[PDB]
RNA sequence: CCUGUCAAACUCCAAACUUACAGACGCCGUUUGACGCGGGGAUUCCGGUGCGCGGGGUA
RNA sequence: AGUGCAAGAGCAAAAGAUAGCUUGACAGUGUUCUUCCCAACGAGGAACGCUGACGCGAAAGCGUGGUCUAGCGAACCAAUU
RNA sequence: UUAGGCGGCCACAGCGGUGGGGUUGCCUCCCGUACCCAUCCCGAACACGGAAGAUAAGCCCACCAGCGUUCCGGGGAGUACUGGAGUGCGCGAGCCUCUGGGAAACCCGGUUCGCCGCCACC
């Protein structure tokens, strides 16, 4: 920018999107990466492989195409994350993918985080991923219990219209249950 | 020379042009080669490990097995056959 | 000492002051002479062109310059002309003043490397070339044969 | 296709240059070879440029020399039309020459020694201290230029 | 357009640059939350050679904690103009600094895809004076 | 802004050229066995000169 | 800028700074390069492995001392495990 | 690709600047702290929960060359330098001719305001 000698960082570093030092440690395993990403409203889960002209995504799952299976709740929470994980985990299996390592990009390794939720789901789908059980949420929170109880302190619906007033961690089970057998795109 | 260490007179060959300065792309440090391939040896000034002796910068050898993640490349120094322990980070496919 | 000892450009360039100490100061008094307040707004422009690459010790630069400008007082101490010596003695020169043992000499002076055909002196005058004479005297005190060349001046 | 004639000796000439003349089948002064105009051959004659004489000869000239200085891969046998006919693909010397010139075959391919060991130039050559452009006999020549040399050494 | 262009107070830093403390206490009560030590850099003649060393405290207040504080701080200050930042900030007073900016600032403070705020979307000294002046007081 | 100069231990640039490997042509080797492998016997380790490029030195 | 110390070189979501935790400055055995271009030669040095035991980390992973190139020593005898 | 995620090459992509875009859908800003988690002090950040509002940032789309960069034309320049040759010249420093290569600065005019891959998606 300043002169011929100036050093312009790699594009994905400028865009503050890729941590290249972590990426390299990630690529070391020689295994597929389980890309766990989030958005204010959604949660994505991709299984990426390395390619000649860039990465190749062999299987993915987005919290939005979750309803496609009977999801009638918000998509930016823990239960959402797990499920999207499990869904992508399953499509992964179908793709012949058997193991992967957890890439959580620029996110933080916080215990019980949605990215680890995504990791727990992918694992249960059958994917073999190096992990650590006690860095994960305690199932109930995964189910969405923390949110149901939060609505117990109601007085005003936690959900603007949406579905239910007291929310449903049960709707969570029905869905996970669904995903564990038959159905299209899995 | 005034000294005889491995980096003697390597000012040029082990320095980056101002713009290629800083950490290098990980794509090439992970590249995979097969036994028999021809690979050009060139140290990446920006990549610390996996290096080989500066004298061989420029050589084009043959991948013959690996050691850990590092590769074992056979070359011929003048008339002597040698085997060089090097990482992908410092190798390129010929042609 | 004779110019014979340092007039050739056969040695490596030696100018890094960061590795050389005790270099003698230059004897060249000024580089800009005459009306340096004014810019080259003159009709005529003559130049002294060295005809062979040589090394010119600050010694000869000063004697050559003085003999020329000191003479350009055929126009007056505050006359209307401007004189310029464009070269500077960057090349540090030694002498080995033990015989040939540990002979790398000690800095004794500085000289300017001029390549055949460069102009070492450039004066600016109105149709009043007394300067042409200031140069017959100048190239008189520098090793090479020289060419007195006039540039803007079709006033012959 | 150019005619190559070594005009300077081996003494003091660079070894990598000598090896080149030797790769071009010339191992003595005045020995001559016919070389196709290819990139690879072009580089070689350029490196040999200061100790040789080369150019494209005329059908006739090549014919005179072939007849006068061509030899079997082995033996004394004169290479005359009959020889050419009873030993090569062609019917006569002219037939061969043409082929050589059009670079369709080579003196080896036709059982002939790759070298036309010529005679010292009758009347002498223009000197081995200067190139053609200078009145010397070194370097590339005119078809008329090469013809005179080749003919004088017939 | 507006609403997302109108200024707002983001943190008010109250710090006492002492030279070696007991002062935290008053900052604690004057603001309402724990103060933070203020280590110093470089060794200097004011018998301040210690690199890591408590030499003052600060307190960053956000939201109500910041207003409820300025609702007494400002009144204790007169100054204005020249004493304002080129980014629409100002410090007065024991120091009390007020950092001001518009709605989309997180874009430059987050981790992912962060980005510097465009000069146009920056807050000018003037656009700042307006906002504050329009909140219980007068400029210059 | 204008204007005057430089670098063996400077470089935004940058040759000729040297150099690794591969293919092509050439040349060479398969009764003259090349390339290479093992073994026996040495001499040798005061060099010099021209030309190119040098470093020191008034030379 | 900093990174212990020459000089040259490497390094920015770090190889620097701060905090916390930890003792991989671990035992064993090697491959290769270097020492000694080519081309034989010891001690020493480095890179890269494996076996075992460990530290940290969610994990990939990182740690065979300090970013790289100086900081080193044969036999005989002694003392030590 | 009417706004997305992971990348490859790592400025042709940088620096600066202009115009346009969201009625249900996407990214955001945004709203908010019971929880997992969090600030040597601050729900700023990190993390979690969520849609009342917005297209002003970001981002995506279209475009501008003033600066930086890449490549090209013409000029500089077959100039500088150079591998090979010479009973060519020069007191010499050095130069010249033949042969094979061949630059940099700078000026003028174009180019460049990224390209490409995989996945997902009215
Ligand atoms: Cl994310
Ligand atoms: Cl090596
Ligand atoms: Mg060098
Ligand atoms: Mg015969
Ligand atoms: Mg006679
Ligand atoms: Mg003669
Ligand atoms: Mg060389
Ligand atoms: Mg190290
Ligand atoms: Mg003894
Ligand atoms: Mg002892
Ligand atoms: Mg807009
Ligand atoms: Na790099
Ligand atoms: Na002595
Ligand atoms: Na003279
Ligand atoms: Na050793
Ligand atoms: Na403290
Ligand atoms: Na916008």
């Amino acid at each position: 920018a300043t002169g011929p000698r100036y050093k312009v960082p790699m594009r994905r570093r400028r865009e503050a999107r890729t941590d290249y030092h972590q990426r390299l440690r990630l690529l070391k395993s020689g295994k597929p990466r389980l890309v766990a990403r989030k958005s204010n409203k959604h949660v994505r889960a991709q299984l990426v492989t390395l390619g000649p002209n860039g990465d190749d995504t062999l299987a993915s799952a987005h919290s939005s195409d979750l309803a496609e299976y009977g999801w009638e709740a918000p998509t930016g929470n823990m239960p959402s994350a797990y499920l999207t994980g499990l869904l992508a985990g399953l499509r992964a299996q179908e793709a012949g993918v058997e193991e992967a390592v957890l890439d959580i990009g620029l996110n933080s390794p916080t215990p019980g985080s949605k990215v680890f939720a995504i990791q727990e789901g992918a694992i249960d789908a059958g994917l073999d991923i190096p992990h650590n059980d006690d860095v994960l949420a305690d199932w109930q929170r995964t189910r969405g219990a923390h949110i149901a109880e939060y609505d117990e302190q109601l007085e005003e619906p936690l959900y603007s219209g949406d579905f239910d007033a007291a929310d449903l961690p049960e709707h969570f089970d029905e869905l996970r249950e669904t995903l564990l057998d038959g159905d299209i795109e899995l | 020379p005034s000294s005889n260490g491995p980096l003697e007179g390597t000012r040029g060959k082990l320095k980056n042009k101002p713009r290629d300065r800083g950490t290098s792309p990980p794509q090439r440090a992970v590249e995979e080669f097969d036994d028999g391939e021809k690979v050009h040896l060139k140290i990446d000034p920006s990549v610390p490990n996996g290096r080989f002796h500066p004298r061989f910068d420029g050589q084009t050898g043959t991948v013959e097995g690996k050691q850990g993640d590092a590769y074992k490349v056979d070359i011929v120094d003048g008339g002597k056959e040698k085997t060089i322990i090097v990482t992908a980070a410092h190798l390129r496919r010929q042609e | 000492k004779p110019g014979a000892m340092y007039r050739n450009s056969s040695k490596p360039a030696y100018t890094r002051r960061e590795y050389i100490s005790g270099i003698p100061g230059k004897k060249i008094a000024q580089f800009d002479m005459g009306n340096n307040g004014a810019g080259p707004t003159y009709p005529a422009q003559v130049e002294l062109v060295v005809e062979k690459p040589v090394q010119i010790r600050h010694n000869a630069l000063e004697a050559a310059r003085v003999a020329a400008n000191r003479y350009v007082q055929n126009s007056g101490a505050a006359a209307n002309y401007k004189f310029r010596i464009r070269k500077f003695p960057f090349h540090v020169i030694r002498e080995n003043k033990d015989g040939m043992r540990a002979p790398f000499g000690k800095p004794v002076g500085t000289a300017a490397r001029v390549h055949g055909a460069n102009h070492i002196f450039i004066a600016w005058v109105n149709p009043d070339p007394n300067v042409e004479e200031a140069w017959r005297r100048a190239k008189m005190k520098v090793t090479p044969t020289i060419n007195i060349d006039s540039s803007p001046a079709g006033n012959a | 296709m150019h005619a190559l004639v070594q005009l300077r000796g081996e003494v003091n000439m660079h070894t990598d240059i000598q090896d080149t003349l030797e790769m071009l089948n010339i191992h003595h002064v005045n020995h001559c070879t016919l070389v196709p105009e290819t990139d690879a051959y072009r580089g070689m004659v350029a490196k040999v440029n200061d100790f040789v004489a080369f150019g494209e000869p005329s059908q006739e000239t090549l014919e005179t020399v072939l007849a006068t200085r061509a030899e079997p891969l082995e033996g004394d046998a004169d290479v005359d039309d009959e020889w050419v006919a009873e030993h090569t693909d062609y019917d006569d010397i002219s037939g061969l020459a043409f082929a050589l010139l059009s670079e369709e075959t080579t003196l080896r391919e036709q059982g002939l020694s790759p070298t036309l060991r010529l005679h010292p130039p009758r009347g002498g050559h223009d000197g081995v201290k200067h190139p053609v452009k200078e009145g010397g006999q070194l370097g590339k020549h005119d078809t008329e230029g090469i013809d005179d040399l080749l003919e004088a050494m017939r | 357009f507006h609403e997302m262009r109108e200024p707002r107070i983001e943190k008010v830093v109250v710090h006492m640059g002492i030279g070696h403390a007991n002062a935290e206490d008053i900052l604690g009560e004057i603001t309402g939350q724990m103060p933070v030590r203020t280590k110093a850099k470089r060794t200097v003649g004011e018998f301040d050679i210690r690199e890591g060393d408590p030499i003052g405290a600060k307190v960053t207040l956000r939201d109500e904690m910041a207003e409820e504080f300025l609702q007494t701080a400002l009144p204790l200050a007169e100054l204005a103009t020249s004493q304002f930042d080129d980014t629409g900030n100002f410090s007065f007073g024991l120091d009390v600094t007020v950092n001001l900016v518009r709605p989309g600032y997180r874009v430059a403070k987050r981790d992912k895809a962060s980005r510097s705020i465009p000069t146009k979307h920056r807050l000018n000294p003037a656009d700042a004076v307006a906002f504050i002046e329009s909140t219980y007081d007068v400029e210059v």
